């Protein structure tokens, strides 16, 4: 279990993409 | 003086020779001289082995030697059992003791060659991908770009060069998630490092005596004792470990120093049962580890021939000596004067190499900077 | 019965009978009625095991006078008195062995090797401020310090194509933590180079704290007391009048004390407590600071509750290593037989079984 | 400013002009430290079992 799993970072890029989408959505305005 | 075999006679019986013998027991005997009014000579045993009534049967070495009549008092570290008890008498033991097992002490051997591993290499790359992409995405979200890489690069790295700030509102909100990402990332790194630094080093992999790897022998672990020792008596009277007992006959010895150097050369993994000597061996060698639970509670005392007129007297002195603490004085004299590090199997690291890797990364980035800098020089 | 070798003195009144394990141990009575309770424990079990070795029959006659032997006008009273008055020629139970006892009665070969210790262990502690220059980051530590120092020359070489003290202070403070501001670059050259250095910086901290917490995980904190040879126990008031180290009045050790340490004998005679439970309560009280006694009893008390704040001197290093067991009146010779028996017992690890039956505990171990 | 401070100081901006705010928000950063001081502590802890 020394090296972490790429899958064992889900929420990381979850929130990443979420922020990116919210960014584009608001920047429409 | 000490009349003993010249070459110790382990096969080539060179004749005797006066040597010098001296130690704790010698002190004891001289005390018993000053208190018992006798004179004497001193000699070694013929074999270099205690003895046992092996097959008619007969006792090897010192036992049969005393039993003959050519000897009249046997003083040495001597165990006690029933067999020897059947023929001779001996007073109360002067040093209680038991059994234990010694193994070549291992080195702490820190493991930080994970200097970039403990998350992944895949992660180590996808993070740079993410930083580049979110950087340029924030740029497009603006409409301060050629250097905007500095922005996210540092905010991951906590640099503080901050030549500017996002003027648009979009990125001026966006950056928060990037900050939190950096925070949680370094947190993660710290946490997994701390966890990966819990993997203990199991040294006394044998639990007392019930460890099956030593209750049923594995070729991965080597082990023995000294032949014809009382320890063999203890085993063969306790038929359970007979196999291991039988097994250990594939490796037995004739001398203690044999197994001593054997575990010293890291081939033999464990020596046994001379506990009251394993203590000095350890506290004067500090490359060995004792362990186990005390097996066979017994004691070293002095044996004499059958029903000699001396028995009743000897005991007396001993207790007299155990009264005035003179025993403990001899202890402090010959015992406590050995010491090495004894805290525990301590966890620590000063690994020049695991950080020398990243220092080499430093030096490499240096020449990379020279090259890229003059590249930009020719560019501009 | 005084301790976990003979303890039992309880009688079952439900059936007028006693459990299978125990054995009738009728005190005389005080016409001595010869019905006391039935007893059990450790030495009793030794005797039971012995029974299967030599054919004989018990008489668990109890004691009526005194706790142990004393030469009242050179006249042995106690258990030794009972054996010297030819009233009974075999006596067992926790009975120390010395020269003085041997003078008349003989002894078997003891089995439970015993000694003198003390137990006062309420105190505690933590690790001294001794691991922050800890084995983590000392040599590589200064190595990184100087490998940092050297970057200044490259900084100069870059700047040539106003900085020196500035650059030094900057990167130094950066290593630990960014606190103070200063215009680091002017031109994207240095803006990259020293940048990667901060990278290193992070991992530096990332390592350091990680081990520090790690290194504060193990906790021994060995106690700090005075052995049986310190003036704290040799000359109390001459060293420090705050010294309350007691013992048992009529005990066996009294011979040793009143024969070799009359100083501490008189200095502690004003603390001769009574019993054992009273001693435990007083040691949990603070009224008596500490006290000294035989080994086995205290090793057992280690398995009590307050013992996890009351343990040994911190060693098996005792005074006048000893032991005890059966004893008989220089006559029967059955010693010989029982000798091997006891050794036969040893030849089997039965002592381990018995110890499991009686002599392990908790808040110790 | 204060948002980024909570996690980690990265980007610059002229926080005060006059020693009033120069004290108030200051104590907030105090809290910030302990925040991180707590968080990582348990996280490693929670990755133990
Ligand atoms: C440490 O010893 C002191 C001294 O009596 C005591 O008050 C305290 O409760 C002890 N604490 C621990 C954790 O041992």
């Amino acid at each position: 279990s020394s090296q972490l799993d790429i899958d064992n970072m889900a929420g990381v890029f979850y929130m990443l993409g979420a922020a990116m989408a919210l960014s584009l959505i608001t920047f429409i305005s | 003086i000490c009349t003993g075999p010249n070459d110790t006679s382990p096969g080539s019986p060179r004749h005797t020779v006066p040597q010098c013998c001296y130690g704790f027991c010698i002190d004891l005997l001289i005390k018993l001289a000053r208190t018992m009014q006798f004179t004497y000579e001193v000699h070694l045993v013929a074999d270099g082995k205690f003895g046992t009534q092996e097959r008619k049967k007969e006792w090897n070495g010192m036992m049969g030697e005393l039993l003959s009549g050519q000897a009249d008092m046997i003083v040495a570290p001597l165990t006690i059992n029933n067999e020897r008890a059947q023929y001779i008498e001996f007073s109360k033991p002067f040093k209680y003791q038991g059994l234990t097992i010694l193994v070549k002490k291992e080195i702490p051997r820190s493991t930080l060659d994970s200097f970039m591993q403990p998350f992944q290499s895949t992660l180590w790359l996808l993070v740079g991908l993410s930083v580049h992409v979110v950087a340029v995405m924030l740029y497009l979200l603006d409409r301060t770009l050629s250097s905007a890489m500095w922005f996210s690069w540092g905010v991951l790295l906590n640099s503080g060069i901050g030549e500017g700030a996002p003027r648009s509102f979009s990125a001026r909100i966006l950056g928060m998630v990037w900050a939190g990402f950096a925070m949680i990332i370094v947190a993660s790194y710290t946490a997994n490092l701390a966890a990966f630094l819990v993997l203990d080093r199991p040294e006394e992999r044998i639990t007392g005596i019930n460890d099956p790897r030593l209750r049923n022998p594995s070729d991965k672990f080597i082990y023995a004792t000294v032949k014809q020792s009382s320890v063999d008596i203890y085993f063969r009277r306790q038929v359970e470990l007979s196999t291991m007992y039988r097994h250990m006959e594939k490796h037995n010895y004739e001398s203690a120093a044999e197994a001593i150097q054997a575990v010293r050369d890291n081939k033999l993994h464990a020596f046994i049962w001379d506990s009251a000597v394993l203590e000095f061996e350890a506290s004067q060698k500090c490359d060995l580890v004792t362990t186990g639970e005390l097996f066979f509670r017994s004691g070293f005392g002095i044996g004499m021939r059958k029903d000699s007129p001396w028995k009743q007297q000897v005991s007396l002195s001993i207790l007299k000596s155990h009264e005035n603490g003179f025993m403990e004085d001899l202890d402090k004299t010959w015992v406590r004067y050995q010491e090495c590090d004894s805290r525990s199997n301590a966890p620590a690291t000063l690994t020049c190499e695991n950080m020398a890797g990243v220092f080499m990364l430093v030096a490499g980035g240096i020449v990379a900077g020279i090259f890229l800098i003059f590249i930009e020089i020719a560019y501009k | 019965e005084e301790a976990p070798f003979v303890i039992v003195e309880s009688v079952d009144p439900l059936s007028g009978t006693c459990m299978r394990n125990t054995v009738p141990c009728q005190k005389r009575i005080i016409e001595p009625g010869y019905i006391k309770k039935c007893c059990k424990g450790f030495c009793i079990d030794i005797l039971k095991k012995i029974s299967k070795s030599v054919k004989f029959t018990y008489d668990l006659y109890l004691v009526t006078n005194g706790k142990h032997g004393k030469k009242i006008n050179g006249t042995w009273n106690g258990m030794i008195g009972e054996v010297v008055m030819k009233r009974a020629y075999m006596a067992v139970g926790s009975l120390t062995i010395n020269e003085e006892r041997s003078e008349v009665v003989d002894f078997s070969v003891p089995f439970i090797e015993t000694g003198i210790s003390v137990m006062v262990s309420r105190s505690n502690g933590t690790v001294s401020p001794s691991a922050f220059l800890e084995p983590f980051s000392a040599c590589v530590w200064v190595m990184m310090f100087v490998m940092l120092l050297i970057v200044s020359a490259v900084a100069v070489f870059v700047f040539e194509y106003f900085t020196i003290g500035k650059a030094i202070w900057l990167l130094w403070g950066l290593v630990f933590n960014n606190s103070v501001p200063v215009q680091n670059p002017k031109g994207t050259t240095s803006k990259i180079m020293v940048s990667v250095w901060a990278f290193f910086a992070v991992i530096f901290l990332a390592s350091y704290t990680a081990n520090l917490a790690a290194f504060m995980i193990q906790e021994e904190y060995v106690d700090q007391v005075s052995g049986l040879s310190d003036k704290k126990f040799q000359r109390p008031n001459d060293f420090s009048p705050p010294f309350r180290f007691g013992t048992v009045p009529n005990g066996s050790t009294e011979r040793n004390i009143r024969n070799n340490y009359a100083e501490m004998h008189a200095y502690m005679g004003k603390f001769n407590q009574r019993g054992v439970d009273d001693a435990l309560l007083s040691l949990k009280t603070g009224k008596l600071d500490a006290f000294i006694y035989d080994a086995a009893v205290l090793n057992y008390m280690a398995g009590r509750d307050e013992g996890c704040k009351l343990v040994t001197i911190g060693s098996g290093k005792v005074f006048a290593s000893t032991g005890y067991g059966i004893a008989i009146q220089k006559d029967s010779g059955w010693k010989r037989q029982v000798d091997l028996a006891i050794l036969q017992l040893f030849g089997d690890g039965e002592m381990e079984e018995l110890e499991a039956l009686w002599l392990t505990g908790i808040c110790h171990n």
